[PDB]
């Protein structure tokens, strides 16, 4: 996957997180991306390894 | 019966958990270091 610049690999699943309208993606503790927002549909998706 | 009152101690057991959690949190964080290279990502290079 690539989400507007974020290059990575993983499984995409429906999330239950809530981003602040200005945030595009989230990171977990230990500073690794764990959720993104689809640029086209504007939905939050978790990334499992 | 007084033993429960003194509990409701186990810091020696929490320290074991903490020491391993800290080594695993540090091991992952050390991947975001350039070590004097142009970048820290083997694909971007
Ligand atoms: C980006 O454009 C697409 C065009 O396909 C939009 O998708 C449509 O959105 C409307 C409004 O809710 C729906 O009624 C349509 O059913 C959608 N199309 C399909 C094929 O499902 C999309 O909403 C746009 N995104 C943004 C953020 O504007």
């Amino acid at each position: 996957f690539n989400f507007n610049g974020l290059t990575g690999t993983g499984v995409l699943t429906e999330s239950n997180k809530k981003f602040l309208p200005f945030q595009q993606f989230g990171r977990d503790i230990a500073d690794t991306t764990d959720a993104v927002r689809d640029p086209q549909t504007l939905e939050i998706l978790d990334i499992t390894p | 019966g007084k033993i429960q009152d003194s509990l409701s101690a186990l810091g020696k057991l929490q320290d074991v958990v903490n020491h391993n959690a800290q080594a695993l949190n540090t091991l992952v964080k050390q991947l975001s270091s350039k070590f004097g290279a142009i970048s820290s990502v083997l694909n971007d290079i």
